[PDB]
RNA sequence: CAUGUUGGAACAAUGUAGGUAAGGGAAGUCGGCAAGCCGGAUCCGUAACUUCGGGAUAAGGAUUGGCUCUAAGGGCUGGCAG
RNA sequence: CGCUACUACCGAUUGGAUGGUUUAGUGAGGCCCUCGGAUCGGCCCCGCCGGGGUGCCCUGGCGGAGCGCUGA
RNA sequence: UAAAGUUGCUGCAGUUAAAAAGCUCGUAGUUGGAUCUUGGGAGCGGCCGUCCCCUGCUCGGCGCCGGCCCGAAGCGUUUACUUUGAAAAAAUUAGAGUGUUCAAAGCAGGCCGCCUGGAUACCGCAGCUAGGAAUAAUGGAAUAGGACCGCGGUUCUAUUUUGUUG
RNA sequence: UACCUGGUUGAUCCUGCCAGUAGCAUAUGCUUGUCUCAAAGAUUAAGCCAUGCAUGUCUAAGUACGCACGGCCGGUACAGUGAAACUGCGAAUGGCUCAUUAAAUCAGUUAUGGUUCCUUUGGUCGCUCGACUUGGAUAACUGUGGUAAUUCUAGAGCUAAUACAUGCCGACGGGCGCUGACCCCCUUCGCGGGGGGGAUGCGUGCAUUUAUCAGUGGUGACUCUAGAUAACCUCGGGCCGAUCGCACGCCCGGCGGCGACGACCCAUUCGAACGUCUGCCCUAUCAACUUUCGAUGGUAGUCGCCGUGCCUACCAUGGUGACCACGGGUGACGGGGAAUCAGGGUUCGAUUCCGGAGAGGGAGCCUGAGAAACGGCUACCACAUCCAAGGAAGGCAGCAGGCGCGCAAAUU
């Protein structure tokens, strides 16, 4: 389950140590018009870099990419295909900036090839400046 | 000096950056406070913008909020017991943010007697014969003893604070930065937090 | 670049002051105030070349430090005071006054008024604060915390406070058809009305601005002021009468003042 | 077992076998001969050349004491407890 | 093959000279912490004397300590 | 730098002048078949040009006798492409504007107090904003986990209410 | 203005190059009547440098007895100027040069809800229930003292303060919270029980700490802003005005009109810094790169103005690349621009505007709001002027002027 880690993972707002006689979970809305899922609020996991149930505010640019790797933890590698116009040779070329993105852990089942939504914020880490805001399931996966 | 520059180290790919300028002042490091538990020894440090920053070097005063009923009294700090950051910061008794430090129960033992009138612990057979607490545990007005009847059924102690208030040792925590502000303020561990930071000590026992 | 600049080159001086390149070699890096370097016409050039009161740095300085220039109820003695939008300037010797409006072109409204018009200012808030014991507070275009506002005044809205005291009288709540003044770019003073409101949460909220001749375009909500209600201004206007004449019609009437005028 | 077929008293030369040497450092000499240095292990790092096997303990560096803890590495009996 | 004229090439020389990055060793100088304590001022009980409430005292020209205590 | 179409995007060349791998296989890369909204309905122009249309309903009016529609609004595969708009230092440059008396400059001055200048386009790409949906992508139902209707059920639980009290 | 001509042949048609042709911008050659704007030690050496100055500065507004001058009405002090001193504020602006630096710098572009900011401006400056104005030294002044001095330097005797420091009246009389003597009413038999006063013991502003409890204004969006409660407070603690100029009444120690400053503080402006997105020359005779000595993440901190492997700790094993990563190179500061130009392009930008970088080479730091500053300092490494041979002093890539360099660039 959870809290097989060193320091007490908690939300720095809610309480859970009062006299009675299922812990109360704090979330928020994000702006732009995005939906926090059932899985965020039904579950009991504890994370701080989420734009919904954590300390980060989404502002500036909001971009999209396609998921390539999920071998890191709480952060994914997405990829941004675009065409670059060279003025001399009136044609294009494939380039990509596979930007480092934090994996907002409210998204339970994300696969590679899923079109993600990413929002600019303050830097979470050295290269990470983005969070996951929505995910679409693979083309089938019937079994 | 010791810098907080982003350019002295490697890129995403691996290739090393080449420095285009020498170190700036704003990219700044000063050594860790390494603040002991002693008498109140605090050096002030000037910081960027012409402001102070209080370096605790020895510090054992600060207030801790008993989270259940929310009472807070400035208490002496006695022992650093746990630190998830480094197991060796416990040894060289250094106060940092999220140090699980011991404080005295006597300012809160005072308050719970001065509000609820219930003596805790004191192994069965032990009365108080000099008698300051027994007339704080008996002999009120006739009808405001019913105020202590409306404060009896829902003032029952926590599962494992019966075995903390008895020994005069509260597992407190530090939620300020004594290397930045020169205080050691925080709260008293309770419930599942108390069943976490005591799980981290008794698992080491056997 | 280890401290603040104290010179500013005249080739690098902003064009909206309409200084040359040859006479001046530097520009006022001003002794500042409630509006920006770009977003002000400073009290030196608003004096020394746009009614041409003063000539040299000797001549300009010998007007300010006497306490003459009656700026919104407290005379201040700085030649480089940034005078932006919806403040009040007054002259106390010549018998002259100003309200700070945008003309439809790059430059501001260089326009004279009476002291009666220089008695109310229309202080649009940029955000609303609440103080240290649940007391409301304000953050305006001129950054003013003159508190106890109207409960129907929100961020996007313009308030009317009295100059003598600093207490609210009227306001303009955000409504479609309020007399508009776009405070941005080349539309920097389109004297029209708000004709539409549609949302850009996170991006920049779209408000379509209709100039009186039915000119349909849009600017972000950031830089759209509202000068009054419907057709009637609460303030006296500059010339042009809010039409934004195109490059074509600058040959039409301006040459027509050479036929019948001489 | 009784110091190797003898003992006692002296502690000169010159020997035989050990050592130690300020500053220099092979100027000694046929010749670095004799002596010296290096030496173990852990941990780095390892060239020319090559029959790709090697060269290789190449070369060249770092640590090593005591005491005191900590973590990791297993049986057994009827994801556990003893 | 043979004269002539430059031009690069290979080549013993454990060739030479240079910039830049770097492990290893000894390590200037600051800064920080830990003591330090040279000095420099205090506070007290009393000694020599005072002026008034009353041999007990509140303010004092002037010497000496337990450095008792305290600070830059 | 132009001439140089002797670096070739526009715009070269490879039978013999310099040049096609000896030959196929092959991965990225590059380029990839046709195919999915059609014509008439409704007024005018001087038989036919143009216009107007054939997407979904919590707030509000020319209103109105549980209710008929229309405007503000949260919300309608995505991408490229294209148009507009936002913003985008001057200087230089092109030049509206104006006689440095010429020229390059310059926001000068002009009429016997007043009037007027100090704009504008461009600013590859990239970002933003609102249309268009041709062109090329790229999807949606296949042991249907199917779009669309109101049901049988199973929980958290808005508030309109059980005279005030529980 | 969208262009061609000569040259291999005995003559030919061609591929093809060399050569003309025209600008352009460095030198150089010879020649130089008028006047106008006007480049200039960029290229080689960011090589070396002989005096000086450009950063300090004096007013009706901390502050003033220099006898330094000089006015008269003096004993209610301080007339009115002007010098060091310093509370404080400037030397971080400029000017110069292009060495490093290849997603750097930089450009457009949005971000700070990640922060800092004297000046400048909004402001708040009896909210707390517990002084008629104070400390005891210091500065300049001043005398005596040496040491070649160099902007080198002790002791004595005086002493001012928006310093160095302590702080009290008033507002003030309560309200705001608990433990509560005590009383007003009683229903049922006494106990069980339902509501208001009231002595009094305590605690109670503004920034920093957690937590409890509902959610009063606000942005697209809070752990914003809050309400309040337990109340918590660095001798190296935030403020709670020990301020000034000139007017000044009613009055015999009280009231008030207009300036002045600085902080706790929030809100600006000038900014700064870290960030987002997209963009750059050559190179495969650079194909893998980076990583229990930080590589790419987590989580707790450490520290920093704040966001971050920025730096530690114990974990996970990532990140990047055939869309050229990484490595090497550049007679690479980038851009705004420049030359040429049918259309496309191509070369150039050290040079006056902007952004960055550096002050021989590196490195460390004081001060200040703001330098990792060199017209500051401290070293080490190189260069180099004094020396009385003990020991001092120094930075022209600021402006002239040397020296060296060169094809190449002015008047101390």
């Amino acid at each position: 389950d959870i809290q097989t880690e060193r320091a007490y993972q908690k939300q720095p707002t809610i309480f859970q140590n009062k006299k009675r006689v299922k812990l109360p979970r704090y979330y928020k809305n994000i702006g732009l018009g995005f939906k926090t899922p059932k899985e965020a609020i039904e579950g009991t996991y504890i994370d701080k870099k989420c734009p919904f149930t954590g300390n980060v505010s989404i502002r500036g640019r909001i971009l999209s990419g396609v998921v390539t790797k999920m071998k890191m933890q709480r952060t994914i590698v997405i990829r941004r295909d675009y065409l670059h116009y060279i003025r001399k040779y009136n044609r294009f070329e494939k380039r990509h900036k596979n930007m480092s993105v934090h994996l907002s852990p409210c998204f339970r089942d994300v696969q590679i090839g899923d079109i993600v939504t990413v929002g600019e914020c303050r830097p979470l880490s050295k290269t990470v400046r983005f969070n996951v805001l929505k995910v679409t399931k693979a083309a089938g996966t019937k079994k | 000096g010791i810098s907080r520059d982003n350019w002295h180290k490697r890129r995403k790919t691996g290739g090393k950056r080449k420095p285009y300028h020498k170190k700036r002042k704003y990219e700044l490091g000063r050594p860790a406070a390494n603040t002991k538990i002693g008498p109140r020894r605090i050096h002030t440090v000037r910081v960027r913008g012409g402001n102070k920053k209080y370096r605790a070097l020895r510090l054992d005063v600060g207030n801790f909020s008993w989270g259940s009923e929310c009472c807070t009294r400035k208490t002496r700090i006695i022992d650093v017991v746990y630190n998830a950051s480094n197991n060796e910061l416990v040894r060289t008794k250094t106060l940092v943010k999220n140090c699980i430090v011991l404080i005295d129960s006597t300012p809160y033992r005072q308050w719970y007697e001065s509000h609820y009138a219930l003596p805790l612990g004191r192994k069965k057979g032990a009365k108080l014969t000099p008698e300051e607490e027994e007339i704080l545990n008996k002999k009120r007005s006739k009808k405001i003893q019913k105020k202590y009847d409306e404060r009896k059924k829902n003032a029952k102690i926590s599962s494992l604070l019966e075995e903390q208030f008895q020994q005069g040792k509260l597992l407190a925590c530090i939620a300020s930065r004594p290397g930045q502000c020169g205080r050691a303020d925080g709260y008293v561990l309770e419930g599942k937090e108390l069943e976490f930071y005591l799980r981290k000590i008794k698992a080491r026992k056997g | 670049a280890r401290g603040p600049k104290k010179h500013l080159k005249r080739v690098a001086a902003p064009k909206h002051w309409m200084l040359d390149k040859l006479t001046s070699v530097f520009a006022p890096r001003p002794s500042t105030g409630p509006h920006k370097l770009r977003e002000c016409l400073p009290l030196i050039i608003f004096l020394r070349n746009k009614l041409k009161y003063a000539l040299t740095g000797d001549e300009v300085k010998k007007i300010c430090m006497q306490r003459f220039i009656k700026i919104d109820g407290k005379v201040r003695a700085d030649i480089t005071y940034p005078a932006g939008f919806m403040d009040v300037i007054s002259i106390d010797k010549t018998g002259e006054n100003f309200r700070l409006i945008y003309d439809t072109k790059g430059r501001f409204a260089v326009h004279r008024i009476t002291p009666e018009e220089a008695k109310y200012k229309l202080c649009k808030v940029r955000k609303i604060f609440v103080g240290t014991k649940g007391i409301p507070h304000l953050v305006t275009h001129d950054a003013r915390t003159i508190r106890y506002p109207d409960p129907l005044i929100k961020m996007n809205d313009t308030i009317q406070i009295d100059l003598e005291t600093g207490k609210i009288t009227d306001f303009i709540k955000f409504d479609t058809g309020n007399l508009c003044m776009v405070t941005g770019g080349a539309n920097l003073g389109r004297i029209g009305v708000i004709t539409n409101r549609e949302r850009h949460p996170g991006s920049f909220d779209v408000v379509h601005v209709k100039d009186a001749n039915g000119n349909s375009f849009a600017t972000r909500l950031s830089n759209i002021f509202v000068i009054g209600k419907g057709n009637k201004p609460w303030i006296s206007l500059p010339r042009g009468k809010g039409i934004r004449l195109t490059i074509a019609e600058e040959r039409d009437k301006r040459l027509a003042a050479k036929q019948s005028s001489g």
